[PDB]
């Protein structure tokens, strides 16, 4: 009686169970593990506060609305406050870490509406401005707040353009990236587990953020007659196998 | 080795109707919904493989300097007495497109440098002048004369070569990391206003180029043309095509006010 | 036969013939088969 | 000293030729390669993901409408769509599989269509997909389209459908940029019954519809891609 | 192993009566007919083999390209700045009627390309020029300026190489079929006005020239001539040898009030 | 470095010579070969089929 | 000793050495012996 | 062959304080004054050798 | 005879290439080496001797 | 294979791969070992 449908996660100190999953992708077929010592290089044990940062947070809630574009998160960033996961962040040199990422959005059988949900590894955005323009810092680390792609350009800001995904391809070949779409009809989540994608074995987890989570309405959100036209969605992270190194004095970042 | 025989189907196993929202892309094959007969692959694949995709020589960067009269010159580099370039794949888009289509790619690179000269004023003859490519990694002084103490190169290598002809050497993969990165959502240092995007970590040295020869009565133009050749590829995590032209050396940018790129129907959705 | 002592001056690697799509076409956590009832 | 004589061609360049070179950095150790997930060897891996055809191409600037092909309830015998098979150009031009075969020449090999339907799960419809090999005009009407290939697609819980263009052809490979003598026929989508909202609902549905390549595929002589170019070289 | 001893017959058994209606041509030998002695061949028919009939380089295509300031100039392509060409084996006539002996032919080619410089208008000199010879299939960009993106040439094979020398290169057999047709009764498609004979079924690719040189004071006409040699050689279906002239590439016409290709006798029927 | 010494006829073109050259399109795979019936091998097959003669050439 | 890795890139091809005319000179359905009568 | 691993310490066997008046220099490692983990060298000191130094 | 192709870079000097060249003094004995203390092989031997910091740089 | 005669016409040497700093960092008379006091 178990179906592909039904599922829990239970990590840290805290589960999630969904009655309408469509079975959950594993990132190039890879789950997160930690740092095997072939591969390190800092010759610094690393810390690993397991049960106390590899839980679940539920950053805030959004809301999709007929006009909506899509929004976008950056990871580590969207952490970047969470609990104690948060702390080691600004307190060590160096990090590493894989998440399961659950998206959430219910609606009735009567409702249509179908949202991408892709996580892309190394997402560089591009400037609004052309040219060289940079995007500055505090531009690429909105928080838990994530970026929307409905939202105005500002200055020293990202382009929020939906068809090229922020740097100049197109919305339809994001499928080439590990995701799942929420079909309101089929589906009521979306689960993605991300094992640790770099080309360097730890890294900095402030000054680089190695995937951006994009929730992209694609067909729009259709409500029955008379219904209120928004639906919330919401998302869950939780980092898994964290590891922290180089303890010291507490990074200071812009903003 | 491409099509097996089958019939006729009346089941309750239906392989043609799938879930797309679960990311998968189920290997369907002709012989699920229409009856087949053998047919056999008589194909490898062979030409499709990222070493072979990434393999000839593409030119990527065009360049020039000439030989005249440094009398009086206060600043050859800005004559082009000699000149540098900071090595990089992306900025002649034709092999750029094609290495991003991954994100890391690791290789040694075959550089091949073809020197051609050009004497548009008046000369009696063609003189025949010695190119001298120096690799300059960072932290080595940089010429500034076109005949500097740098050019004597002791523990810098450099090339010398003819013009008309060909120079060619190969440089083991220089990155820092594992990996070149293709793309980086990262700045240098958490600094509120340092450049987005462009890293070291995609360094690949740089290289200044001069004539050897002193001048003679005319003026010579050289003009250096740089090819790259990727040898021992790998490559990890596929991504999106490039749609938008590129404005820039190391950024995602697209220009403004660009075209649609999806070419629009001469009719309907039902035209054929 | 090589005539260098250097790996990287050597030619063109050879192929791969390694080719495995699933990682990119199927990378669910849970097995599908064909045949098989998508959602169940 | 050993006599030899030099052949015509001695001195070329041929940007494809695969040969031994001087090491420029004598005796210099590369960093170690660490694992990365992720790693592609063929193009053939990665044109088997599928991707979306932004098949409503009748907009006039590039927007996320152009991905969704729309239904409408209660029409009978009607035609959905209509496309030609030029996967080197048109719709299918700029999807992954569209993008790549412009890289090669040549494609021979089976494709792989699938539509994905976003109703309310209260609604109904039944669709016939057809695929009419070369030769025949694209169908003007489901009951020429019928006697091609074609697939009865029942909307259900189950919510895409596979259709597959099986590869039919006399000469074993196709030009990749569109030619007549090589050419592949065409894709048409018609309603089998009709769709049907439930009660408290309206409008359009759309099925948004995807494109990827069956494990049959072959492609072949690389070439340059009309898909980019540039006037100045870029600087930093 | 050409002739055996034999000696006066008086027989019932007549081997050299036949009825070529039957369409067979009875392997009938000098030794049916009169007494013979033995002789031996000594001989293989080595130079009768179809690898080597087609087997040597013949002269396929001459074009010519020049180095000239390219300044004010709005079509290069006019300019013979740059120049291409659509592979054929079918407009220089030698090779063409040894390949139309055969229906089908299968064979890799090895191309030789010549480039000798002209410099017919007063020039203090000779320049050097690098010929940069691109492999252009059916479908990549084509070149639009003599300097173009399209010469970075990133993912189509090129060769540079001097003027004064040669170049050479093979290219497997690219046909698409399992032969290429060197006849064709058909059209591309059932159309009423379609072009008859010509197909893409003998499609070789194409080529485009052009000097990497800027230019210098004088002009400089280089010429160029391609060279093509079949290697691993395969053929069917004999045909009857071409009689009349050639009109065109890829058809069979022949020139109206052509003249009697069979010579008449000065003579009888019964003259020597 | 091994000594060479280069002989007379070192780059010339001999257009009946057969040496190996690079090829252009490495790793191309050609189209397979089907069967066809026909096959030449040498000039010498086909001279032994009789052809008519205009033997009356007088006009 | 071939230097290159592609065969189009081999020298020619070597005498078929295989000859045989009958396809053109004798292709007859039934079996026509010299010396015996053409048409019996 | 670049770390190995080893963790607290709290002995009278101090490899940190020497006496550099001696003329040596002490070959003290990371891990007589952290706590390491494995780590290896993946690297030979090739391009480092006098004959590659002196030998361009 | 046997026939060869230059490739690009025929004639190049790269003053980091490592190959053979005829000895101008054919014939001639080096002298003896004898013992001297103090041989270095890498220079990653001596970098790991120490020496002085001028850390008071504010002169 | 060495093309020539003289030794000193062959290519460069090869990786000492001899490496032993203690002649520079530990030319002590009586030997220290470390974690031992240094004066006792």
């Amino acid at each position: 009686g178990y179906s592909d449908r039904v599922q829990q996660i239970t990590l840290g100190n805290s589960t999630i169970t969904t009655q309408e999953a469509a079975n959950a992708v594993v990132c190039y077929a890879e789950w997160p593990e930690y740092l095997p010592d072939v591969d390190a290089s800092d010759v610094n044990k690393t810390s690993k506060p397991d049960t106390s940062v590899c839980r679940f947070y539920t950053l805030d809630s959004k809301t999709w609305t007929t006009g909506s574009k899509g929004w976008c998160w950056k990871l580590p960033d969207a952490l970047k406050d969470m609990g104690v996961f948060g702390q080691n962040m600004f307190f060590h040199s160096l990090g590493r870490s894989g998440y399961t990422v659950h998206v959430q959005c219910n609606a009735t059988k009567f409702h249509s509406g179908c949202l991408l949900v892709v996580v892309i590894p190394e997402h560089q955005l591009a400037s609004h401005e052309g040219g060289n323009v940079s995007v500055k810092y505090t531009f690429t680390h909105p928080g838990e707040r994530g970026i929307d792609l409905s939202s105005a350009n500002e200055v020293g800001g990202p382009v929020k353009d939906v068809l090229y995904n922020m740097n100049g391809t197109l919305l339809g070949n994001l499928l080439i990236f590990p995701h799942q779409f929420i079909n309101l009809r089929t589906n009521n989540t979306a689960t993605i587990v991300i094992p640790y994608i770099n080309s360097v074995p730890i890294d900095s987890m402030t000054r680089h953020n190695n995937v951006s989570l994009m929730v992209i309405p694609i067909a729009p959100l259709t409500v029955p007659t008379g219904a209120t036209p928004s639906l919330p969605i919401t998302v869950t992270i939780a980092p898994m196998c964290t590891e922290f190194s180089g303890i010291r004095s507490k990074s200071i970042v812009p903003q | 080795t491409a099509s097996i025989s089958s019939g006729p189907k009346h089941t309750q196993k239906v392989p043609i109707l799938t879930a797309n929202e679960t990311g998968a892309t189920m290997p369907v094959l002709p012989s699920d919904s229409i009856e087949t007969r053998t047919t056999y692959m008589h194909f490898n694949g062979s030409e499709t493989d990222v070493e072979c995709f990434l393999g000839r020589a593409a030119c990527v960067h065009v360049t020039e300097i000439q030989n005249k009269d440094a009398t009086g010159i206060d600043n050859h580099r800005e004559a082009k007495l000699f000149n540098d370039w900071k090595i990089n794949l992306s900025s002649l888009v034709q092999l750029r497109k094609k290495l991003e289509l991954f994100t890391y790619v690791r290789f040694d690179s075959e550089y091949t440098i073809l020197a051609t000269a050009s004497q548009p004023d008046s000369a009696n003859y063609s003189s025949n002048l010695v190119v001298q490519a120096m690799y300059v990694p960072p932290g080595a002084p940089n010429p500034k004369e076109w005949d500097d103490y740098t050019w004597q190169s002791a523990s810098n290598p450099s090339v010398f070569f003819k013009v008309g002809d060909t120079s060619r050497f190969s440089v083991p993969y220089v990155g820092l990391a594992s990996a070149y990165n293709c793309f980086y959502d990262g700045y240098s240092h958490d600094d509120a206003e340092t450049q987005y995007g462009i890293t070291v970590l995609a360094h690949m040295g740089s290289m200044a180029f001069r004539i050897v020869n002193e001048h003679d009565e005319h003026k010579t133009l050289v003009k250096i043309r740089v090819y790259h050749r990727a040898k021992h590829v790998e490559a990890w995590i596929p991504r999106a095509p490039r749609a938008l032209p590129y404005t820039s050396i190391g950024r995602t940018n697209y220009p403004k006010n660009t075209e649609p790129v999806i070419k629009k129907r001469k009719g309907d959705i039902k035209s054929y | 036969i090589n005539y260098y002592k250097d790996a990287a001056s050597t030619s063109s690697a050879g192929q791969s013939l390694s080719m495995d799509p699933s990682k990119f076409t199927e990378p669910v956590k849970d097995l599908m088969l064909k045949g098989a009832p998508a959602l169940n | 000293g050993l006599p030899t004589t030099t052949l015509p061609g001695s001195g070329q360049f041929l940007t494809t030729d695969d040969r031994q070179s001087p090491s420029a950095l004598p005796n210099y150790e590369p960093t170690p390669r660490i694992h990365i997930p992720g790693k592609v060897h063929n193009l053939l891996e990665i044109i088997q993901v599928d991707t979306l055809i932004p098949m409503n191409n009748t907009h006039t600037k590039d927007e996320v409408n152009s991905y969704l092909i729309p239904l409408n309830a209660n029409r009978q015998n009607e035609q959905v769509f209509g496309t030609n098979l030029f996967i080197g150009d048109g719709v299918f031009k700029t999807t992954l599989l569209g993008e790549i075969v412009q890289y090669y020449t040549h494609w021979s090999g089976s494709l792989r269509f699938s539509l994905m339907y976003t109703g309310p799960a209260l609604s109904s419809a039944k669709l016939i997909l057809a695929y009419t090999p070369p030769g025949a005009r694209g169908p003007q009407d489901r009951r020429e389209a019928m006697l091609g290939t074609h697939v009865v697609w029942d909307i259900g819980l189950q919510s895409t459908i596979v259709m597959t263009i099986p590869w039919t052809s006399g000469v074993q490979f196709r030009y990749t940029d569109p030619d007549t003598y090589t050419s592949a026929g065409f894709l048409s989508c018609w309603y089998q019954t009709s769709l049907i909202l439930p009660p408290e609902t309206t409008g359009q549905v759309y099925l948004l519809s995807f494109i990827s390549a069956c494990p049959d595929f072959k492609l072949r002589l690389m070439k340059d891609t009309q898909t980019i170019s540039q006037t100045v070289a870029l600087t930093e």
